[PDB]
């Protein structure tokens, strides 16, 4: 205590003293006004930095796939499902392989392809796995397909003897990640997630409470709606597969720690038709994207390997990660011809943490749901009048560009944007996103600050606009969601001028 | 064609569609690699923002203390964060405090806490946070932490009697005169021991702080890591904390001790009372404050000295059981991590390094390492940096809030000199008004003027402003309106998990108190249910019984169906639809169900003769991993099992001892024979029970009460 | 018959353990409390994961064997394995399943009747949504934001220490002090709850705790649309928030709701009693206080522990307490309307002005409560400084104005001198001067043209462009053509504050508590009501009204 004391005064007795007898008089003013002199304070301006350089991007090669999963690209393989047989879910597979899955091998020489010989290896094994029993039996090769390492450690306590005499070349040294550049196929990705597909419903949806006529009517009716809009798009079944088959990984982790298991990667989906005839029935079913390899290892995150069938040619600046082969050839039809068949091929890192904010993919729905649900509830709360139904087909909310001219939809089509985008925030979720988005909001706010003509400022843009492109690294979202923030600062300093274009 | 969802912002208003910003619906971020770099970079940035070369040799360390407020070492760069604190003006802006609000203000908030505190029981300081076991030298749960603590103490020196919060404090400090120190430290052989300890490793693992690597913090890149005090520091800081949650609760411009919802309403009046406290010349604007390293520039030297002023008066025996608080942290070590790998251009040999034995490599480190690294050697120990300086985060938010309002609480007689608002810890709202636009600049201008002068540093890159209408506070944004948003409660609405009946209630109730407080509209409530559902029935492994799918628990409910007439009214656990809504939120399944359900079945799954908001017909415990009990860690439990097979003892003789704290001047023992005497009479006398046995139990009772006594 | 013994042998055991032996023996009992504290269930990190985990595997969850033993089959009906003898606790491992069997086809009869009135809380709050009507419709509602009013109300609702002595007694006799107070005076209660309880042993932790939990209104700071019964509380959320809205609610109410009304009204009359003699108002109140006995829909009860432990704080009732030692502050009482202090501070100063005065010269800022109308006021240097108004109904706002201008006291308030003199001057009681803001109060309280006095007293303006909506008139509306100065009205409701505080002093001799060392918070009489209706209630002891016949 005696020598814990500010002041010149050692003892505390006397910092005592002169805290207990003190009576502060006005000379914090002239103190203020010296630091003030002292402070060069920034007295900014909004209309003198309004610009804010419009933002900066990283230059470099173009970002890749992060998704552990693909989406536009990925194909099916329909199965009419059994109660008894499905239930397993395991089981899925070793049905499937009595269809034609069997069939399919890929060549030893594959396009854009980092370690060919592996996988390709690795597939057989799955094969030969899938036969007997969904489980991989090797004790040597798990351990190398772990590695594609360990590092052997020393004592510190003999090293004493090495680094007098440098062996081995003793050194110190940390990594950082490489930047890229923004994304093109992103757009089109979204441009895929927003469509419907011809498979109606993915996400396994409970079902609804009775109801009072007051309330329940309306939030069962616009709950039936919503769903009813949103399961049938692509987006969805993305969620659906990811649900199901991190689900089925989150399981395997009990059941086989310490173990080489072969999960797929399935989704389950009933088609509905509405031809107004009496049909058989709508067809009650599940589909396959491709097989996925377990393998625990490090507690803390699984190393997980992808195989994904695909009809689509592979592009390298956006693959760079996805090692791809030549399957074969897959028969595709409608009615009022057979294309080849691509393998993509990946490993990557899942965090138990990761596979329970994945598997919990559902939530997403939610957070679309408040956000659209406000919106008419505002509206119609002007007019006292239910303008539920009235604004989500006849409110217009600003969807994108074509041809150089502004595009709006309305809001149940323009619902499917902003699911897209929180399955998105819920896939593409890295620490670079979540400093991004929580510097994003002053850009915002000073935004609408702008917009009802608040005359706003910000302190130091420069600062801030650094702490932005900081966090800016190799995240096709993040990057896509800036880019697309530049175009919105744009159009938006196109309609009222606060801000500056290049 | 080129789809941009920025491009809805532009017709509407944003805070209505901010919680689209927010990526709530993903996981959060996690550590990677080592967190000793964050740690030294940080210490690094204390000392530099601790603008003052002065240093001065400890008399007890033989160390050199950097103690540093009123002495100002300027830089160029002002603006800059800065952690030296004006003493001085800081006593200024306390009785400017008090001045403004009442005169025996400090007075009376010192008078709750120390009743509050004199009251409270030591068993209590077993709630919080985890903390800083220095017995193992581990982090641990408080409880277990104390209970090793207090243990050692027991077997050091003997059982401690104290029963309070003083009597453990002045043990607390009679520990540290103590020359030595005995540990329960385990050591396996190829078991449990006795290790020794001198007052000074003792005193420096007291002192002793630890790091935690950030989980669960959410909107950042980079990791600001958390640090989690030692056992002996705690009361201390849990005396003061209080102090200063007393000082806080009378606070109108105080939003921290006041959450949630009521905060909103804190702001509301608050706003109007300003709207009205306007002239027609006087000209308001407001604006958005967040700050940065607002724990690494406030000082416990400075805090010291203000609990020395709020003590002044009070009381001789409690001051001085303020100002032991701070100078723990005036004197505090802070434990510095992993460590450091060293790798050679073969992936192949890898060489780990303790934190130890950085000062044995030195110059094999890379350059960055080494700049940040060869300043602190001077404030180095073995395993551990001293720092006195620097606050470590997140221990006195209410005292830190505390300061914070001080400055906004009130000047010099200007024309349109005002400014006031709210302040939470870090976070900031300022309203300024003056009667012209330019002259607001100045206002504002004096006001960060003021708050840096005591080492409040407002972020000039994060903070904005503008006219009155908007600002955002801790994730609520205003307007006219008020904030509309779910984002903040996303992961507590699925499954809690602790036993389904409870887990569902609980959600319906979530759901509900979320309807009404965070403003979502119904709809929303009524999906959010119906997922909750969902994965409910998912995480439990149930599913409805006109559902086709099979399983385990549904192979019986294919016997079970036929039998029951009401199927509607089943319960969820057994294979029910959903009956519940949004109007019977309030309501628990079972009783919404209860009416309805068949009379075999509604006798026959309540029964208390069983196997078996809270609902009670399923309630179980989920067993522990194997985990903790393969590790030295079981060895430490032995100890803790000997409490339990006791206290289940004492529950199985008194019935009401979890419900009523028991209470009355005997020993746990005395109590239990006399009343398993007075059980054993009772049922002798009148009940159907045999002399010769009640004989037999009196025998067994007094032959307890031998090997009792011989201890 | 050896659940006695073994408990004994397992005590002999444990006191064998010397260990064990010193800490059993060493200091009080209250140790156990902290025992228990010693022990976590387990880490609780991961909670939902956690769970997910858990109930994946097929075995995981601890049960209870020996009563499974007794009543039914542990072997299953599709040969999936239930049971094994493996195990440290006595409880050993089984399925999850094999719950859902025994509900099904375990054997049991007659347990209807017992578990409902252990949960009378919750299935009467079920049993009170069945009587109710309904309708659908939107409007942009504005919410009082702000109300720290009682939700889930139960009748003989009681504070956290005596409803605990409740538990213990209703619990079991076994192990429970002889607490008198509660006991002696609130028996009644004491007997039904203990006899419906007692002699069924059932669930006894559980019962404790969803009692402790019955006789608890959760007054939380919530956000209200002006139904503000407790009972439309519990269920607000179907009810509404800022854009929906439903009907026909009102009636179906519990019997607590007027029962405390009641009370009031009781408090009013205990008063007058004391007001009527002024030869000492400490020494008589109490005993008017402490003799009467209410009686409750169900039980006796006595005033003294209904008035000392009643949520709700009137004007009388405030004053029934000052005699008492129940700390109830944060409440400012005057006349009808009711106040709270949020800004500044200042002290009571004398100054003779032409019609002795107390006046106040604080730059405060506070909060206006009356009958559906709410506002915000500020006075400095005894003449209201800053003033604006949320009320709902045009007549309420205009009192709030005339009330808060009482108590703000202009000079304006000497220059009306219609009679006063006369009768208001001089209150007739023992030939005692009654206070003067409260005299001005009466003589606006008497009249239709003494509100439109002062009303008129205050500057009146053409307001300006920029306060249409703001501006009020004489009448209360928002026309804004002739306003009035220094106001402005708010399209919308005003935030009540809160203050989680506990204050108490004594009484002056007239009726009026000096609380705070100041304060003037009692309005010696806020409501001249000469009126005497009773039902089923109890006096006693020279009350000072006729009911005793020789």
């Amino acid at each position: 205590r005696d020598e814990s004391v500010p002041l010149p005064f050692q003892t505390y007795e006397q910092m005592k003293d002169y805290c207990e007898k003190f009576k502060g008089n006005p000379r914090e003013l002239a103190s203020k006004v010296s630091q003030m002199q002292s402070n060069i304070k920034l007295p900014i301006k909004h209309y003198e930095q309004n610009k804010f350089r419009q933002i900066r991007l990283p230059k470099g090669p173009m970002a890749p796939y992060t998704h552990k999963f693909l989406m536009e690209e990925a194909w099916m393989f329909t199965k009419i499902s059994d109660p008894e047989r499905s239930r397993a879910g395991e089981i899925l597979i070793d049905f499937f392989k009595k269809g034609n899955l069997s069939a399919i091998r890929p060549k030893d020489k594959p396009l854009q392809g980092k370690y060919p010989i592996h996988y390709k290896n690795l597939w057989n094994q799955i094969k030969a796995a899938i036969a007997d029993r969904t489980m991989v039996i090797n004790e040597n090769d798990h351990s190398e397909f772990l590695g594609g390492r360990a590092s052997k450690k020393i004592p510190e306590i003999s090293l004493t003897q090495d680094v007098i005499t440098t062996e081995g070349l003793k050194q110190s040294e940390n990594k950082l990640p490489e930047p890229r550049s923004f994304p093109r196929w992103f757009n089109a990705e979204w441009m895929w997630a927003i469509k419907d597909s011809d498979l109606t419903g993915w996400v396994p949806m409970a079902e609804y409470p009775p109801a009072d006529n007051e309330l329940e009517d309306y939030a069962e009716h616009l709950n039936k709606t919503m769903e009813g809009v949103l399961q049938g798009t692509n987006c969805a079944r993305e969620m659906g597969k990811c649900i199901l088959t991190v689900g089925a990984l989150m399981t395997e982790c009990r059941l086989f720690p310490g173990k080489i298991k072969v999960v797929p990667i399935y989704a389950r989906s009933k088609e509905r038709k509405s031809m107004q005839e009496g049909l058989p029935v709508p067809s009650e079913m599940d589909c396959l994207f491709g097989i996925c390899v377990k393998s625990k290892s490090h507690d803390g995150m699984y190393t997980i390997i992808t195989f994904e069938f695909s009809i689509r040619e592979p592009n390298l600046e956006k693959h760079q990660k996805y090692t791809v082969f030549e399957a074969g050839h897959t028969t595709v039809r409608m009615k009022k011809r057979e294309v080849p068949l691509y393998l993509y091929c990946r490993t990557t890192a899942l965090s138990k943490i990761k596979n329970d904010w994945l598997s919990k993919a559902r939530r997403c729905f939610i957070t679309t749901m408040d956000t659209v649900e406000t919106i008419c509830l505002r509206e119609s709360a002007k007019a006292e009048e239910n303008l539920v139904e009235k604004t989500l087909n006849e409110k217009q909310m600003w969807i994108g560009k074509k041809n150089g001219e502004l595009i709006a939809q309305p809001l149940r089509e323009a619902l499917r944007v902003q699911l897209v985008q929180q399955f998105y925030f819920c896939i593409y979720n890295d620490s670079q996103l979540e400093g991004f988005c929580n510097e994003q909001k002053k850009i915002l706010m000073a935004l609408e600050g702008d917009k009802k003509n608040k005359s706003s400022f910000g302190f130091n843009p420069e600062g801030l606009l650094e702490k932005i492109e900081e966090c800016l690294i190799n995240n096709p979202m993040c990057l896509f969601m800036a880019q697309r923030l530049n175009e919105l600062v744009i159009e938006a300093s196109k309609r009222g001028a606060k801000f500056f274009k290049t | 064609m080129e789809i941009n969802p920025y491009l809805m912002f532009l017709n509407n208003d944003v805070t209505s569609l901010i919680s689209t910003t927010y990526p709530y619906t993903g996981p959060p971020p996690m550590s990677h690699g080592s967190s000793t770099k964050y740690t030294l970079e940080t210490i690094k940035r204390t000392y530099d923002y601790s603008r003052t070369s002065v240093e001065k040799t400890s008399k007890v360390f033989n160390i050199p203390r950097r103690k540093f407020c009123n002495c100002l070492e300027d830089k160029d760069e002002l603006v800059k964060p800065t952690g030296n604190v004006d003493i001085s003006s800081l006593l200024g802006l306390a009785e400017m405090m008090e001045k403004r609000m009442g005169e025996g203000f400090f007075k009376h908030c010192v008078m709750e806490a120390e009743t509050e505190i004199l009251k409270m029981h030591f068993s209590r300081l077993t709630e919080g946070r985890q903390t800083y076991d220095w017995t193992s030298e581990r982090n641990m749960p408080a409880a277990t932490a104390l209970q090793l603590t207090v243990d050692a103490i027991k077997e050091t020196e003997g059982p401690f009697k104290g029963t309070t919060m003083l009597e453990y404090c002045n043990k607390m400090i009679e520990m540290l005169d103590w020359k030595e120190i005995k540990f329960k430290k385990v050591k396996t052989v190829v078991v449990m021991g006795i290790d020794s300890i001198k007052h000074d490793e003792f005193l420096i693992r007291a002192l002793t702080i630890n790091t935690m690597a950030k989980d669960g913090e959410r909107g950042k890149l980079q990791r600001r890591a958390i640090a989690t005090p030692g056992m002996i520091v705690r009361p201390f800081s849990k005396i003061v904390e209080t102090v200063a949650q007393k000082i806080c609760e009378k606070l109108k411009e105080s939003g921290l001790p006041v959450g949630g919802n009521e905060k909103k309403a804190k702001l509301k009046t608050t706003v109007t009372s300003l709207n009205a406290r306007m002239n027609s010349d006087q000209f308001a604007v407001n604006i958005t404050g967040d700050n940065s390293k607002w724990n690494e520039c406030q000082q416990p030297e400075a805090y010291l000295a203000l609990l020395a002023y709020i003590t002044k008066d009070s009381s001789d025996l409690m001051k001085d059981l303020c100002s032991v608080a701070p100078v723990l942290f005036c004197n505090k070590f802070v434990k510095l991590g992993q460590g450091i790998r060293l790798s050679n251009k073969r992936k192949t040999k890898e060489v780990i390094i303790k934190a130890e034995k950085m000062g044995k490599y030195k110059n094999l480190m890379r350059e960055e390492y080494k700049n940040l690294f060869e300043p602190l050697e001077k404030y180095i120990q073995k395993d551990v940096c001293f720092l006195p300086g620097g606050m470590l985060m997140g221990m006195f938010n209410m005292l830190s809030t505390v300061l914070g309002v001080s400055t906004l609480c009130y000047e010099l007689k200007a024309k349109g000199c005002f400014w006031t608002g709210l302040q939470s810890s870090d976070d900031f709202v300022l309203f300024a008004v003056a009667s012209n636009w330019s002259n607001i600049h100045w206002t504002i201008r004096r006001f960060n003027a003021v708050c840096k002068l005591i080492g409040i540093n407002m972020s000039l890159e994060k903070s904005y402003g503008s006219l009155p209408e908007l600002f955002e506070f801790t994730s609520m944004f205003f307007d006219g309106e008020f904030v509309s948003n779910l984002a903040m409660e996303l992961p507590a609405f699925t499954t809690a998990g602790v036993n389904e009946g409870v887990d569902f209630t609980a959600a319906m109730s979530i759901i509900k108190t979320n309807m009404i407080n965070n403003s979502l509209s119904p709809s929303t409530a009524l999906m959010a249910l119906r997922i909750c559902l969902q994965e409910f029935r998912a995480t439990y492994r149930v599913h409805p019984w006109d559902s086709r799918v099979k399983g385990g628990r549904m192979k019986i409910i294919n016997e079970f169906i036929k039998t029951i007439e009401n199927k509607d009214g089943l319960l969820i656990a057994d294979g029910g639809k959903l009956m519940n809504n949004i109007s019977t939120l309030h309501i628990p399944e079972e009783v919404l169900k209860f009416e309805k359900m068949d009379e075999q079945y509604r006798n026959r799954v309540f029964n208390p003769k069983n196997p078996f908001a809270v609902v009670s017909t399923h309630s179980f415990r989920t067993r522990a991993n194997r985990t903790l009990l393969n590790t030295d860690m079981r060895a430490m439990m032995a100890e803790e099992k000997r409490y339990q097979m006791v206290c289940d003892m004492f529950k199985s003789v008194f019935e009401s001892a979890d419900i009523n704290p028991p209470i009355g001047a005997m020993s746990i023992g005395e109590a239990i024979e006399e009343k398993l005497l007075e059980r054993a009479k009772m049922k002798r006398d009148i009940g159907a029970i045999e002399d010769s046995e009640y004989e037999e139990i009196k025998d067994i009772i007094r032959d307890a009460k031998k090997a009792r006594l011989e201890s | 018959m050896s659940l006695l013994l073994t408990i004994a042998k397992e005590y002999k055991r444990l006191c064998q353990d010397a260990k064990a032996a010193q800490m059993m023996t060493v200091g009080t009992v209250s140790n156990y409390t902290t025992f228990k504290k010693w022990t976590t269930s387990r880490k609780e990190k991961n909670p939902s994961l956690r769970m997910r985990w858990a109930m994946s595997s097929k075995f995981p969850i601890i049960a209870n064997k020996r009563m499974l033993e007794e009543a039914q089959i542990p072997k299953e009906h599709n040969n999936v394995a239930l049971w094994e003898d493996t195990e440290k606790r006595d409880h050993v491992l089984a399925s999850a399943s094999c719950i859902n069997y025994w509900n099904f086809c375990g054997p049991c009869v007659n347990n209807s009747e017992v578990i409902k009135e252990v949960y009378k809380s919750r299935f009467g709050r079920l049993e009170r949504r069945k009587e109710i009507m309904w309708k659908e419709l939107r409007f942009t509602l504005v919410d009082r934001q702000r109300r720290r009013v009682d939700t889930q109300p139960v009748e003989q609702r009681l504070r956290t220490g005596e409803i605990k002595d409740l538990q213990m007694w209703t619990l079991f006799e076994d192990e429970a002090p002889l607490a008198s107070k509660f006991i002696l005076d609130n028996y009644g209660l004491v007997k039904e709850m203990r006899s419906k309880f007692a002699n069924k042993p059932l669930n006894k932790e559980v019962v404790a705790h969803m009692l402790e939990k019955q006789f608890n209104p959760e007054s939380r700071f919530l956000p209200v649309f002006g139904a503000i019964r407790p009972e439309r509380m519990e269920l607000i959320h179907a009810l509404g928030g800022e854009t929906w809205i439903q009907e026909a609610n009102t009636a179906g109410i519990s019997n607590v709701d007027q029962r405390k009304n009641d009370i009031r009204a009781v408090c009013r009359k205990v008063c007058l009693a004391a007001n009527a003699s002024i030869m000492n108002a400490k020494s008589k109140l109490v005993e008017y206080i402490k003799s009467t006995s209410m009686r409750i829909g169900e039980t006796e009860r006595k005033l003294e522990e209904l008035i000392l432990e009643t949520d709700d704080v009137s004007p009388e009732v405030t004053l029934c307490k000052s005699a008492l030692g129940g700390q109830l502050g944060k409440t400012l009482s005057f006349g009808p309307m009711l106040l709270k202090k949020i800004s500044g501070s200042g002290v009571k100063v004398k100054d003779t002005v032409y019609i002795q005065f107390e006046y106040w010269s604080e730059q405060e800022e506070f909060y206006g409560e009356y009958k559906s109308a709410t506002a915000l006021f500020s006075r400095k240097e005894r003449s209201l400084e800053w003033i604006t108004i949320g009320g709902g109904i045009n007549e309420d706002r205009k009192r709030l104005l005339a009330m808060c201008m009482i108590f703000c006291r202009d000079g304006d308030y000497f220059k009306d001198a219609p009679a006063t003199i006369t009768m208001a001057d001089l209150s007739t009681k023992l030939g005692r001067e009654i206070p003067y803001q409260y005299v001005m109060m009466n003589w606006i309280q008497k009249s239709e043209d003494n509100l439109e006095a002062l009303l008129y007293s205050r500057g009146i303006v053409e307001t300006n462009p920029g306060k249409m909506g703001s501006s009020m008139g004489i009448d209360g509306s928002k026309r804004a053509i002739k306003s009035l100065r220094a106001v402005t009205i708010q399209s919308g409701k005003i935030d009540m504050p809160e203050s989680k505080e506990k204050i108490h002093l004594e009484l002056s001799d007239n009726l009026e508590a000096f609380d705070s060392s100041g304060r003037i918070v009692a309005t010696i009489l806020d409501l001249p009501s000469d009126k005497k209706v009773t039902f089923q209630d109890v006096s006693f002891q020279h009350p000072d009204l006729a009911v005793l016949r020789d």
